Formats: structure tokens, C-alpha cells, sequence
């Protein structure tokens, strides 16, 4: 508010071409404008950051405690993601940040076989990661059914 | 059409013993 | 003291190797 | 059509042409000839010893040419007059160079680069000085005699039905001027006997290099079947451009090439930035602009948003300055030599650089783009003369309120403060007083030892400058209270500089600093060296930390240029990114006391104040920095170098006084008459009286230097952090003067280079102009100068650390030398040297070189490396033995041996080289050999090799030889100083060391470490290598006599180690179809053999590249600093095997402390092994350097995804065994992709037949527990692996 | 003839390194030509019921 | 021979165009 | 500062070699310079109750 | 021909 | 048994050294 | 003949994230001469009903 606190503020006439309390209704009266509003919100307000990883000692003492055995979690706790999988992670987070307006679904890359351990771990973590409650959802019905089966 | 399988050394020694005996 | 091999003798037996490869395929 | 026959035939004819009358048959393993030298003959004549037939044997060998020494013929090397069979061409460049010849009367004694001076038949002082400068300036170095190169060029030109212009000028020269000079085959550095001009060697050398380029493009286009290259939609002839540049750069090549290289780079950077549509390659990475997780999708075309911006003033000015620079270059060339030619095609290219489109997806554009970068390689290494100039304190900018110098100093001091705090945050602390004498060896790699040290051996006294020997011999005298308080500010005590060559630029100069100065610098700057080397930081301007902002230390850490520069490709393909790169002119000169010294010393003092309690031999810290930095020690210090010489007249020297001629202590070149002082020399100096040259001797000529020095321990750190301060100032100023126009997204600093990724929020012209003006004004106000001609501000192009990216693709530049060398190399091991050179050629062909030409060059060089290395050795009746007797009947003869070219493709382990003819990136091994002969498709390739593999004689290697005669008079006084607390405790106690010796530590036990480190430091020193080389001949005759022409392929190389040949225990099958979709990659400029490999197997998206046990151990040992040069992972494996299994973590930690290892590195390594405990085996992986070259690290191979995709193996095999199987799989899949065989998954099959399973069971039992070391090492049978072996394959 | 995912037996038959059984010893073997011919006979018998 | 190798590299350029 | 008998950690904490836990993962760690000072502070606090 | 159980017996000398 | 017999001695020696 | 707007089947929320159409593989195809002639036949049949 530096402009209003000089020593000649008492003898000044202010001119404003615009007003701030904008009526939101005029923005939403445009016919079929949901997708444009979503794109504008993403392009105007989305922050940027990096993806941090947990302490390596979480799984060093819990998932791989017993050396002589091997389970579905232990076989994939040592994997390293490819770049496209990072893109999918970014998509998941973008879907989380916008409740209801963006929902997720499961895809199968052609020519790719199914790993059972991946299915089990995905089915376990999906219930703790997403929401399909009584007010809004992040998933389609098909994805929920597949996760339940897993 | 295609390159064949690459035999292990033990099959080669089997052929050795076949040739010598 | 283990299994050895000789390139020189392997030079003259390639036909039988080709034969057994063809048999397998 | 197979390469192995035409290459062999070509090299053979080259052999006959080099040595007429040769009997070099193809099938024979080597050829032996005799040569005559009379150098010993005259000196033996003069001392009263007589001989038999004088020189008569020459008189008959030249004509009848059948002298027989035990039936072995004696031949002679072909003279210059017949190397090209007398052909002529009447080249215009020949008379251009003839006109370029200048008489001696026009000499400038202080030229950076010599001109073309004629040789006079008479002798006079000035031309002896010219000879003296030429012998160490105009020289070639290299590793192959140039005549071999000339013969190769001649025959290759004959084979291609094409003629290069360099060959034309060489032929036109030798037709009328005959022999230009002489070169010693044994010692290539002995060049002498100039004949026409003193510039003729490099000329010929340069005339060679151009020829290679003229072949390169000629082959490359043949692989793409295009008639001519493309510039937009206009035809262009590349050889025309090359010959154009050639005829331009003929008269004075070094200077004009150096000053003209920059516009070429600017042009190739700015090409196509303003095309109306633009073609880019899709890319995707992380949110941060420096992220490396990049994958590539498709080519697209999009409208150019910035097309209207290029009509601005800044771009017009840059174009104008570049073109006028070309004009001064061409007019200077036309003035020096009477020629009327110009650079036509280049200006027709340059007039429309912004608008002409660029097409990455078309090979025609890409090859041209690489070619203009590769042109500048013709002249060799830029050897330049240097001079000493005072600092001239009057020109530096004093701080004043109208400038910002004080602000820059304040910011750099503050930045240093958080740099030290962030270094401390990673538990990195300064060295303790004992730790300082333990670890002054921790000096940075940029440091140079000032004083020399003497090594006495038994009698013989040698001098050396290596850090290790200097420290070990006189480190206790470094910090003694006698040498520390003296100052190098007088004539009696000064410092002497050094010189070093670079591949492209002029000869750089380096500062040699005494250890008594670097050690105080070391104490305060070492943790920064340890910290900033980290990689993968965050470059956001709003991030608090500054670790990720510095790229210094992230230089070739990954090892793959394409891999570690993916951010350039990502950002170069983004429409929303505008990049700004700022470079300075005379930057290091502008580091003065006002802007760089005072603030940085204040920051050092403030950061060292909390540590002032530590007593460094009774010296307080601030006074230790006073030793490290201060007046008369680093600032205002006199430096010696080239003696400045003034031109006078011999008559004036006669009129001089006798006292004026009183020579002082300082050395004078032999071609210069000395006088006492400069002032008396000023009395007779005259520009027109060109008679003689005079140099002073009183020591009033050496310079005084006050700026930054390249010899310090933290030169790069200081320059980069100064750059950081300047960058912060420019961002603040541009934000203040124009709010919101430019927003900074990322900043990086490395050395003297800066880079900014920003978003530009305007398309208006004048706003951009005023922004650029503001940036330049800020830089000027910061007491520096940034050249607008080479400053970068562009949307679609990125350059960083000699890496260029345009529109998402990688445009390589070829700057690696193939003929010359920076420093004289003595080949102590021919095999290792050839492996190094094939590594270099693999990199070069990855940068767009022709593959087949590379194979031809290596098949040339694989035969002449070993020649002329053999002496004092004669062969008679197929027996090798010592040089005759005292009979001296044939004392003047020497034996020369020539290897076969095809020995390039026979594996190491035998006497050969591991190159593979199908693709150079595949390493030839014995198992690879047997699979290659078991594949039908390769038969035509293998046939010439197929009959040679058993006839290759053993190679030469001196470093392996060792003797008990290694006695040196110089001894040890410092191992007790480098000893850390554990070993000091062990040595202090009287008799517990006897109890300590029962441990399996061995030669690295306390007490024994001293002798081991003397032994290693002595064997790594070149002082005593001449004696070992002289004595090595006898063992060489012994090895040759014991040589047997048999081939064995021992599956088990050694009891403790295993190699990839183990993979041949099982059978390998191919089955199953896979996805045939080709991948995408940015390096489109590749040879087809590499291109198909990159097509079938995509780029390495996974950061991890898998890791064996020994490599895990040595990567852990990388954290250790003092013993990286003495402790290998092999000793650690040996101890852990010999120590047992059931030990705990703390036991291993204590053992490593007794190994002198640091406690935290020991803790990490012990935790690693205690995690790996159960599935740990006693096996060592000995790989023959496979998958380690430049290209393979770009491929998606040797990764977990690759294993899961291409390999299926039985679960029985343990970790080291499956690692060997994985290496075998990588080699096989790369080979199958190279030949175009269909892609299939590989099966490791074990058949139910009981006899086979029993045989592999017995072999595995032998391998894991051998009958030989089960006695000696007394291994425990309770390891999980050996117990599992009982019923593993039953 | 196609084979199942290699990870099926990796996490089930070969869970415990320290133990072995009837399935573990033969989970890694590969067939000979005669055994593959027998597999073909089995499938031909399945394709024609009765 | 090199022609079968060069074929694929040739078709990918056509796809790129 | 004295240290206990190593056998305590060899018979009890690292009794089973095929398993790990929070106690066994740090039984091999060694203190740095600041952690010893922290131990000194703990003992000084103990010696002056309240 | 050897077994891992005989290795302990021959080894304990 | 043969290990800790040496480990205790070297630990005591290091203690007496510092 | 006018092709439909390419934005109908796909919308780009961000520079990095795009939606994918079910028939993306068919949309990338390019007709040959015979298929184009068949398209002309189809439209000719549509323009004349019976």
C-alpha cells in the first residue's frame, strides 16, 4: 500500500479503470466453459516442486527383515522407476489435487504381461491412497472393482 | 534363416570323445 | 586340471556342429 | 565385400610402398627385417676400433637389395622423392605458400605464433634463434612417423578414385624441393634438418589432417547416398567449403585459425532460430529445469512465436560484428600473401542465418552442422609463445558510490559464509593438527608443485615435481618455522610459471606455487572441494541452498556426454524457455583486489574464527591465512618466465661498456647476447637496426602479478562463486529496472560460464533491446566486460560445457586429435595404449565419424606401434638372442618387426587386441570368438582371421617387470606423519604388534604400510624407469623363446576370480518374439552400425546401471580420500574372505581402522557387507572392460529392466554368476542387433540328462571351492552358498 | 507354445532359499525333443474328447 | 551385407518425413 | 569412558544371523565428535540432580 | 566327487 | 574366541593411546 | 473433403499431460488409393438413396 501513504495523499484524486470484487457468475455464464476454467486454473495457480523419497531405513528393517524369505513386497522394493512411470505419478498427483473434476483409470500397455506382485501391492495401497466416499470420488467404478479384486 | 543355438563346451567335449572314440 | 579346449581342432569339426544345430532347430 | 579383405589388402600395399622389396605375406603372424645405422660406426672408428667393409654395404644394398643376414633381408625406407611416384598437380595453394615465405630480416621476437621464415644457407645468430624456437614450437610429437601417414593417404586416395588437395600440395612440394626434414623412428620428438622453411613440418602435418576430413565426408555421404549437403533448400558442396578454408588459412595458420574459429561457432548456434515454422523433437522431464529423467517421443512442427523479435537492434549488431570480423580476417590474409581470394559460400550462408530453416530430422542438415564444428581441428594444439607483462594497477576500477563493487564483495563474502555452513551441515569439518600432517595429500587436482625434489638411486640423481614424491620427501619442512615467514617479493626469492598445451586454444600458462602456500589454502578450501562435487541439486532461484547451483564437480561424473547433458536437449525443445549465456573477455585479469581479494579473505577469516582454538603447530588461524593469503606471499608477487629480449645492433654492442656486459645469475637463451640491465639496453634499442637480440641478466625483467592464480587449491571455486555474486546482482538489477518483463526459472554456474533459463513475457522489440542494454550496463558496472559478439540470448539453442543442442537434438563437435599429442608419450605397454586409442576412436565415431575409416585407421596403427622399440636383440636361425659378441662383425644392424593388421581382432588374454570387426563397441573375447565362429552369417567376416589367431607374438610391457635391484638412497621421514590414530597407536606400543600380525591383514599391517607405500610411489615414478627398460630386453628374449603357438581357452582364469567365459557352462537358446517398434534418441548423426543398435535398444532411461560387488566396494572407497591411490577393493575382498563370516559390524570397523581407513567410510562399508551377508559369495568378477566405453553407457543395457526383458536364468545361480550371465547377454544382444538378426529372448537351458547335470555340478563345486586354496586359505565350510551347493543341481 | 510369467514360481516355489522340495528341483528343468513331442501328444489327445 | 542393415534406417527416415 | 564386553552383543542382539531389527541395525554405529559431547552433557546433567 | 558334509570333517584338522 | 582376545587388547591399547 | 478438428478427441490439461483416445492407432493411419476410391463409392451411395 505504498502508493496511498505519501505526504501528498490528502490532495489527490484517484482513478481506477477496474474493480476487484469481480462477480464470479459472469465467468460461469459462458456456455459449456468447465474445461476452459479448469485449464485456466491449472495454468494460473499450480505450483512447482520435486518428489522426495522416504528414509531408506523404513524398509531395511521391516520389509526385508528376513533375508531368507522373499515376498511380493520385497521383490519390488528394489525397483527403480522409468521416466514414463514418473509421468504416471505426476498424473496421479494432478488427479488428487482436483477432487471430482479429474478421475483416474487403469490401462494395459499392449504387448505387456501382468506381474502378480504388482497387482497385489497396487490393490493394497489403492485403498489407502484414493477416496471413493459419499461426497466425491477420485476413481471410476471399474478401477474400484479391479482394486477390490486385487 | 536364423542363427542356431550356441552349444556349451560340454557338448563339444562329447563330440571330442565321439571323434576320438 | 579341468576341461580345456583347442581352437585348432575345433577348426575342422564345424560341419558336425552345423549339423547338430540344424537337427535341434 | 567384407571389410577384413579390402582393409588387409590396402594396409599390405601400404607396407610394400613404405618398404620396397618386402615379403610381408598375409598369413604370417609377423615380418622381420634388418636395418643399418652408422651413428655408432663413426664414434667406434674414432676411438681406434676397426671394422670390416666400411660403408660398402650401403653401396651394394641400395641397388642389388639382397643383403642377407642369416637369410633375413635388409631393406631401406623409401625416400621423399618417390613417396607419391613423382606426380604433380600445379596447385594454386602451392604458389600461395611460396609467396608466404618471408626473409629473416622481418622477425618479431615477441610473436605469439611464428610466421613462414626462410632458411638461409649461411649461418647467423637470428636464424639460430629461429631454429631454437622452431624445435620446441613448430614440432609434431605424435606416435606414428608421418611418412606412414602420407603413404596411407596416397593409397586411400587411389582406392577411392578421389584426390585430396592436401596430397596435391604435398606432391607439388616434394616434386621440386625433395626432402623437407628427417624424423627419428625410435624417438619421434627428434625432428631436425629443416630444408626450405622452418614451418614445413606442421604444414605437412596440417596437410595430412585436412586429407582425413576430405575422406571422412566423402565416406559419410556414401552411407547416406546423397549427392550434396543441404542448407535450407539450397545445395552446398562440403569439400568446396573445406578447400576454401584451407586456401584461406595457408600462410599463417595458427593465429588466423584461432581468431577465426569463433564466428563459425556463432553461425552454427544461430542457424534456423527464426524459421517461420519450426521442427522440434518432443521431450519430457521433471519440473526442475536441471532434471535428467528425459524420454523422447516424436518429431513435430509448430509455429514460431519469436519470429518477430529477430528484427531487433541486438541481433543486427551481433550479425554486423561477426561479418566485419570475417572481413578483417580475409583482408589480413590477403595482405600477408599476394592472393585475391575470399570466403564466398560462407557469406552466402551467413547473410540469411536467422530465416533459413533447420531440419534435425534430415541427415543432410545434420552432417553439415557437425562438419562446420569439426573443421577447426586441422591445426595442431596451438603451441604458442608467452611473455611476461606487469599488472598495470592504474586501470582497475576503484569502488565509488556510482558503482557496485562493494556490493559484489559483500555478496561474495556472505555467499562464502553459507557455503561453509552448508559444508558443515554434511558433517564435513576442517582437518585437525595431526590430520593436517596426515592429509596434506588432499590437495586439489588443479594444484601444481613449485619446488622440485631429488631422488638418488644406485649414484644416479633425478629430479621430479610429482605431488606424492614431493610431499613424502619434504612435507615436514613445509610447515617448519623457517620457510613459512619468508615472502616471495624479492629478486632472490620468486616463483616460476609453467606451460601446458590444449587441443584447440593457444598454449595456456599455469602458476607453480610452493606447498607452504597451498597448504594454508588447503586447510580452508578442502571441505568446499569435497562438498561442491555433489551432483543432482536443485537450481531454483528461491531455493535457500546453493549446493545445486554450482556445476563444478559435476564434470564427466556420469561418463556419458549424452546422458549427463539431457537438460540441454529438454530445454532446447521448449517453446516457453529463453536461455541466456554470458561469457567474459579477460575474465581472470579482472579478478582484482577491489572486487575479488579483500571480500574473499574477509569471508575466510570470519568463517575460520570459530575454529581458532585449534593450534596448528602453535600458529593461530588468522595468521595461518596470513601465510595463505597476504601481501608479498600471494598478492604483489614477482613471477619468472620468458626473458624479454630487445632488438639492437652488434655494432652498438661493441660500443657498450664492459660493465654493461656483466652477465648475472639468470639464464639466457644461447642465441641471445646478454647484458647486465634493461636500462643500459634501452640506450641502443632501435626499430630499423636489425642486427642482433639482447636480453638482460640482472633480473629486472620478470613480471609482478597481483590477480588470481590458476595454481591455487580453490581456483575454480573462487571463480564460480564470484560468478554467483555477479549473477545475483544482474538478476536484482533487471528485476528493479523492468518489473515483470523477465522471470528467472533456473541459474547455473561453472568455471567462468553462466547459464540462465528464463521466461520472456513480451514480443515487442524495443523492450527486448532495453532489457539487453540493461544487462550489459550492469555487467560493465560490476567491473567486468561481456562481449556482445559471443553472448548468447536465444530461444531454441543451448550450449554448455562444449555441448551443443538445437531443437532437441545433439549436435556433436569433433575435437579429438588423431595425429598429434599434447605431450610426449612413451609406450610402456603397447596393449594398454592400443586399448586407450580404441576407446578414443569409439568416442569419435559416436560423435559422427565414419566407422569404416576408423577401422582402417586402427588397422594401420595396430602394426607400427611395436616397431622400432626393439634394440640390442638379434634373431638367427629362428632363435632370439643378445646382440652378437665382442666380434663386432655386424654391430651396425638392428632388427625391425612388423605385426599383422588382423591382430586388431584377436582377444587380449592371447597376444592381441579385443576389437570386434562387426562393431567397435563390442569387446572381443575367447567366448565371443567361439560364438562368432559358431554363427554362419559372420563366416565371410571371420575367414581372414580364421587362419591367424595362433600366430600372434607376445607384446611389449615394461611396467610388469620388477627386480630386487631397486635400491634408492632417498628414504622415509613422513609415514609417521601420515599415520592416523589407529596405526599410530599400534606402532606406539612395544610388543602388541606381534599379536597384531596374526591377523590376515598382511602387507598393509602397521610397519609394513611404510614399505608398501615406498614401493608403490617408486613404481609409479619415471625416474628409474630407464634402467628397467634397459634391463627388460633379457626377459623379453626369454618370453619370445618360451612362446608357443597354441591356444587353450582356460575356462577358469584363476582360483579366486571368474570371467564371462563361465557363461559357456550352460546352453543358450533364442525364442519368443518381442516388440519391434523402434525407439527415439536425440543423437541422429550416427553410423548405421551404431544407429541400428540405438534403434533396437532404446536409450538408457534408468539411472542405475547395475553394480557388482567389487565396484560397490570401490565406489564406497571413493569416499575415502587419503588411500584411494593405495587401497584397492581386491585387498578388502581378500581380507573379508580370509577373516571369516561370523564376525560382527564392530569387528570389521576395528579391522578397517587398523587398515588406516576413516571410521565413517568403514562404518558404511561394514554395514553394506553385513546386509549382503547371507547371499555373499567368495567370487571375484574380472571383466575385460566391457560395457564401459562412451557409446554403451547411452544404451539401455546392463540394467534391471534389460535383465527382466531379455534374460531368463535358473534360480540356482548366485549373484556373481548371474552378473557374468548378464554381461554375456549384453554382448550377445548387441551383436545380434548389429547383424540385423531378429530380436528374441535368450534362454539359459539345463537339460534333464543326468550326465550333463553331474558335469556342471562338478564344475561349480570346483569353482566355488577349489582344491588348491582349500589348503592355504583354510576357508570355512559354513558359508550358506557352499552348503547350498550340496543339492543345488541334483 | 508359450510359457507363464517367470515371477509366478519366483515368489511361490522359491520363496525360502534354505528349503527344497519335489517342485523346486524340477521347476528349472527344460524339456528334450522327445518330451516336447509327448506334450504335443497330450494336447492332441485333449483336442479330441473320447 | 550392409544393405539389409541400411534398409531399416532408410524406412525410419521416411516415417520421420 | 569404558565400554561393555562385546560378547553381550554377540550372544543376544546378533544371536540370529538371518533376521534384523532396530537394535541390531545400530549396534555397530560409532559416535562422532558432537555425539560424545552430548554424552558428556547427559552425564553432567545426571551428576547435579534438579 | 565330494559332499559338503565331509568338508567339515576334513577341514577341522 | 580367537578374535575377541585380540579385539579387547587393541581396544584397550587405543584407549590408553588417546 | 474436410477432416474433423483434432481437439475433439484429445485435450491437453498441461504441457506434459494429455488425454488419449480409444482409436488413436486408427487415426494415425493414412489411406491408400484403393481405400480412397472405396470412400468415394460410399459417399456416392449415400448421395443417391435407392
Amino acid at each position: 500500500q505504498e502508493v496511498l501513504t505519501d505526504f501528498r495523499r490528502q490532495d489527490t484524486i484517484w482513478v481506477l479503470a477496474l474493480q476487484l470484487p469481480v462477480n464470479p457468475q459472469v465467468v460461469w455464464d459462458v456456455p459449456r466453459s468447465s474445461i476452459a476454467n479448469l485449464i485456466m486454473n491449472i495454468a494460473t495457480c499450480l505450483p512447482t516442486g520435486e518428489y522426495i523419497a522416504p528414509n531408506p531405513r523404513i524398509s531395511s528393517i521391516t520389509l526385508t527383515q528376513r533375508i531368507t524369505t522373499t515376498g511380493p513386497f520385497a521383490i519390488l522394493t528394489g525397483s527403480t522407476p522409468t521416466a514414463q512411470q514418473l509421468n504416471d505419478v505426476r498424473k496421479i498427483y494432478l488427479a488428487l489435487m482436483f477432487p471430482g473434476q479429474i478421475i483416474l483409470d487403469l490401462k494395459i500397455d499392449p504387448g505387456e504381461r501382468m506381474d502378480p506382485a504388482v497387482r497385489m501391492v497396487a490393490g493394497v495401497v489403492g485403498h489407502l491412497l484414493f477416496t471413493a466416499g459419499g461426497r466425491f470420488t477420485n476413481l471410476t467404478q471399474n478401477m474400484a472393482r479391479q482394486l477390490d479384486i486385487a | 534363416s536364423d542363427s542356431g543355438p550356441l552349444l556349451s563346451v560340454f557338448a563339444l567335449q562329447e563330440i571330442m570323445q565321439k571323434v576320438r572314440q | 586340471s579341468g576341461p580345456l579346449l583347442s581352437v585348432f581342432a575345433l577348426q575342422e569339426i564345424m560341419q558336425k556342429v552345423r549339423q547338430v544345430q540344424a537337427d535341434y532347430m | 565385400v567384407a571389410i577384413t579383405v579390402q582393409g588387409a589388402q590396402l594396409i599390405k600395399r601400404v607396407v610394400e610402398r613404405f618398404y620396397p622389396g618386402i615379403a610381408f605375406n598375409i598369413n604370417e603372424g609377423a615380418c622381420y627385417i634388418y636395418k643399418f645405422s652408422d651413428h655408432i660406426r663413426r664414434i667406434r672408428m674414432k676411438h681406434g676400433t676397426k671394422y670390416r667393409r666400411q660403408a660398402e654395404e650401403i653401396i651394394r644394398n641400395i641397388s642389388l637389395r639382397k643383403e642377407r643376414l642369416y637369410g633375413i633381408p635388409v631393406l631401406d625406407e623409401v625416400e621423399w622423392k618417390y613417396v607419391f611416384d613423382g606426380q604433380t598437380f600445379q596447385s594454386y595453394a602451392f604458389e600461395v605458400y611460396v609467396n608466404s615465405i618471408l626473409p629473416w630480416s622481418e622477425l618479431d621476437p615477441e610473436e605469439e605464433f611464428l610466421r613462414n621464415y626462410r632458411v638461409s644457407r649461411e649461418m647467423t645468430e637470428v636464424e639460430k634463434f629461429i631454429e631454437f624456437r622452431a624445435k620446441n614450437e613448430m614440432q609434431i610429437y605424435g606416435d606414428i612417423p608421418i611418412k606412414v601417414w602420407c603413404c596411407f593417404i596416397n593409397e586411400l586416395s587411389a582406392e577411392l578414385k578421389h584426390v585430396p588437395l592436401g596430397m596435391q600440395v604435398m606432391a607439388d612440394f616434394v616434386n621440386r624441393f625433395d626432402s623437407p626434414f628427417h624424423q627419428g623412428n625410435r624417438d619421434l620428438s627428434n625432428l631436425e634438418d629443416f630444408q626450405v622453411a622452418y614451418t614445413t613440418p606442421l604444414l605437412f602435418e596440417m596437410c595430412c589432417m585436412e586429407s582425413i576430413l576430405e575422406f571422412n565426408i566423402k565416406m559419410r555421404m556414401r552411407e547416406e547416398e546423397i549427392s550434396a549437403l543441404e542448407f535450407g533448400d539450397m545445395k552446398v558442396d562440403p569439400v568446396g567449403l573445406l578447400r576454401e578454408f584451407f586456401i584461406l588459412c595457408l600462410p599463417h595458420p595458427k593465429k588466423i585459425n584461432n581468431v577465426l574459429r569463433a564466428p563459425y561457432s556463432w553461425f552454427v548456434k544461430m542457424w534456423g532460430v527464426g524459421a517461420d515454422p519450426i521442427v522440434v523433437l518432443q521431450s519430457t522431464a521433471g519440473d526442475d529445469r536441471n532434471s535428467k529423467d528425459v524420454f523422447y517421443d516424436k518429431f513435430r512442427t509448430e509455429p514460431n512465436r519469436y519470429k518477430a523479435l529477430f528484427r531487433s537492434s541486438f541481433y543486427n549488431e551481433s550479425r554486423r560484428m561477426n561479418e566485419e570480423k570475417i572481413l578483417e580476417a580475409v583482408k589480413y590474409s590477403q595482405k600477408l600473401g599476394s592472393h585475391d581470394r575470399r570466403l564466398p559460400l560462407f557469406e552466402k550462408m551467413l547473410k540469411t542465418v536467422y530465416t533459413t530453416p533447420f531440419y534435425p530430422h534430415k541427415s543432410s542438415n545434420m552432417i553439415l552442422a557437425s562438419f562446420l564444428l569439426s573443421i577447426q581441428t586441422i591445426t595442431g594444439y596451438g603451441r604458442a609463445w608467452v611473455k611476461n607483462v606487469s599488472t598495470e594497477f592504474d586501470k582497475q576500477l576503484k569502488p565509488n558510490p556510482s558503482n557496485l563493487v562493494q556490493d559484489v564483495s559483500d555478496l561474495t563474502r556472505e555467499f562464502f559464509k553459507q557455503a561453509y555452513v552448508e559444508a558443515k551441515e554434511r558433517r564435513e569439518e576442517i582437518v585437525k593438527p595431526e590430520d593436517l600432517y596426515t592429509s596434506m595429500l588432499r590437495l586439489a587436482r588443479n594444484t601444481s608443485s613449485g619446488f622440485s625434489t631429488e631422488i638418488y638411486v644406485k649414484l644416479i640423481k633425478i629430479n621430479s615435481r610429482i605431488k606424492a614424491l614431493v610431499i613424502f620427501t619434504k612435507g615436514h619442512t613445509v610447515f617448519t618455522d623457517e620457510e613459512l615467514h619468508k615472502k616471495y617479493n624479492s629478486v632472490e626469492l620468486y616463483q616460476t610459471k609453467g606451460s601446458r598445451d590444449v587441443p584447440i586454444k593457444a598454449t595456456r600458462t599455469i602458476y607453480s606455487i610452493n606447498l607452504s602456500v597451498l597448504v594454508p589454502q588447503l586447510i580452508v578450501t578442502l571441505p568446499l572441494n569435497e562438498y561442491f562435487s555433489r551432483v543432482g541439486g536443485i537450481t531454483s532461484p528461491d531455493y535457500k541452498k546453493i549446493g545445486g547451483k554450482v556445476i563444478v564437480g559435476d564434470l564427466e561424473a556420469t561418463g556419458s556426454r549424452v546422458m549427463d547433458a539431457a537438460d540441454c536437449f529438454r530445454n532446447s525443445a521448449d517453446r516457453d524457455i529463453f536461455t541466456i549465456a554470458i561469457d567474459y573477455s579477460e575474465y581472470d585479469t579482472h579478478l582484482t583486489r577491489h572486487n575479488f581479494r579483500t571480500g574473499m579473505l574477509q569471508g575466510i577469516r570470519e568463517a575460520m574464527a570459530p575454529y581458532r582454538d585449534l593450534r596448528y603447530e602453535g600458529y593461530t588461524l588468522e595468521q595461518i591465512i596470513d601465510f595463505g593469503y597476504g601481501e608479498g606471499r600471494v598478492a604483489n608477487t614477482l613471477w619468472n618466465g620468458k626473458r624479454r629480449l630487445f632488438k639492437t645492433t652488434f655494432d652498438a654492442y661493441i660500443r657498450l661498456d664492459e660493465s654493461e656486459r656483466d652477465k648475472g645469475s639468470f639464464k639466457v637463451p644461447k642465441g641471445v647476447l646478454p647484458v647486465s640491465s634493461v636500462d643500459v639496453a634501452n640506450r641502443i634499442a632501435v626499430d630499423k637496426g636489425f642486427d642482433t637480440l639482447i636480453a638482460a641478466t640482472d633480473g629486472s625483467d620478470l613480471a609482478l602479478i597481483d590477480t588470481h592464480l590458476s595454481g591455487e587449491n580453490s581456483t575454480l571455486i573462487a571463480n564460480s562463486m564470484h560468478n554467483m555474486a555477479i549473477g545475483t546482482l544482474m538478476q536484482r538489477e533487471v528485476g528493479r529496472e523492468q518489473p515483470g518483463v523477465l522471470t528467472f526459472l533456473s541459474e547455473q554456474y561453472v568455471g567462468d560460464d553462466t547459464l540462465f533459463y528464463t521466461k520472456l513475457h513480451t514480443t515487442d522489440t524495443k523492450v527486448f533491446d532495453k532489457v539487453a542494454a540493461s544487462i550489459f550496463d550492469t555487467v560493465a558496472k560490476c567491473g567486468h566486460e561481456a562481449s556482445p559478439s559471443k553472448t548468447m540470448m536465444t530461444p531454441y539453442s543451448v550450449e554448455k560445457t562444449q555441448t551443443h543442442a538445437k531443437q532437441g537434438c545433439y549436435v556433436p563437435q569433433d575435437r579429438m586429435m588423431i595425429i598429434s599429442s599434447e605431450r610426449r608419450k612413451d609406450i610402456e605397454d603397447v596393449q594398454g595404449y592400443v586399448r586407450s586409442q580404441v576407446q578414443t576412436m569409439i568416442t569419435k565415431v559416436s560423435r559422427g565419424f565414419c566407422h569404416d575409416l576408423a577401422q582402417l585407421i586402427l588397422m594401420l596403427k595396430t602394426t607400427f606401434i611395436g616397431a622400432w622399440k626393439m634394440k640390442r636383440t638379434i634373431k638367427e636361425d629362428a632363435m632370439y638372442r643378445d646382440r652378437k659378441f665382442d666380434s663386432n662383425d655386424e654391430d651396425g644392424f638392428t632388427l625391425i618387426q612388423i605385426r599383422n593388421p588382423l591382430a586388431l581382432y584377436v582377444p587380449i588374454g592371447w597376444n592381441g587386441y579385443g576389437a570386434h570387426p562387426a562393431a567397435l563397441n563390442i569387446v572381443m573375447t575367447e567366448e565371443m570368438y567361439v560364438d562368432s565362429i559358431m554363427i554362419s552369417k559372420l563366416d565371410e567376416i571371420m575367414a581372414p582371421i580364421r587362419r591367424i589367431v595362433h600366430d600372434i607374438p607376445p607384446c611389449w610391457n615394461e611396467t610388469q617387470g620388477d627386480k630386487r635391484g631397486l635400491i634408492s638412497a632417498t628414504k622415509m621421514s613422513f609415514f609417521s606423519k601420515m599415520a592416523r590414530p589407529a596405526v599410530q597407536a599400534a606402532l606406539s606400543d612395544p610388543q602388541i604388534i606381534n599379536l597384531v600380525e596374526e591377523l590376515p591383514l598382511g602387507e598393509f599391517s602397521p610397519g609394513r604400510i611404510s614399505r608398501t607405500m615406498m614401493h608403490s610411489a617408486l613404481l609409479k615414478e619415471s625416474s628409474a624407469r630407464t634402467l628397467l627398460s634397459s634391463g627388460y630386453e633379457l626377459e623379453y628374449q626369454k618370453a619370445l623363446n618360451s612362446w608357443i603357438t597354441q591356444v587353450s581357452m582356460r575356462l577358469g582364469e584363476e582360483s579366486g576370480v571368474i570371467s564371462t567365459s563361465y557363461a559357456k557352462l550352460f546352453d543358450v537358446y533364442f525364442e519368443g518374439e518381442l516388440d519391434g517398434a523402434p525407439h527415439m534418441f536425440p543423437d541422429q548423426n550416427l553410423s548405421p552400425q551404431f544407429y541400428i543398435q540405438k534403434m533396437m535398444i532404446g536409450p538408457r532411461v534408468s539411472s542405475r546401471v547395475r553394480n557388482s560387488y567389487v565396484d560397490r566396494i570401490d565406489v564406497i572407497l571413493r569416499k575415502d580420500v587419503v588411500m584411494r591411490g593405495f587401497i584397492t577393493a581386491n585387498t578388502i575382498l581378500n581380507v573379508i574372505e580370509k577373516l571369516g563370516t561370523n564376525h560382527s559390524v564392530g569387528d570389521l570397523v576395528t579391522v578397517f581402522t587398523l587398515m588406516n581407513i576413516e571410521t565413517r567410510v568403514a562404518e558404511e562399508l561394514a554395514e553394506y557387507m553385513t546386509s549382503e551377508k547371507i547371499r555373499f559369495d567368495a567370487l571375484k568378477l574380472l571383466k575385460k572392460g566391457i560395457a564401459g566405453d562412451e557409446f554403451t553407457m547411452s544404451l539401455n543395457v546392463a540394467t534391471q529392466d534389460f535383465i527382466d526383458t531379455y534374460l531368463a536364468y535358473p534360480y540356482q545361480l548366485t549373484k556373481t554368476e548371474v552378473d557374468a550371465i548378464s554381461l554375456y547377454c549384453t554382448q550377445m544382444i548387441m551383436l545380434r542387433a548389429a547383424l540385423g538378426l531378429p530380436k528374441k529372448k535368450m534362454k539359459i537351458v539345463v537339460t534333464d540328462d543326468a550326465k550333463k547335470r553331474y558335469k556342471i555340478r562338478l564344475q561349480r563345486f570346483r569353482t566355488h571351492v577349489p582344491k588348491i586354496k582349500v589348503l592355504k586359505k583354510l576357508i570355512d565350510p559354513n558359508r550358506m552358498t557352499v552348503r547350498n551347493l550340496e543339492n543345488q543341481f541334483v
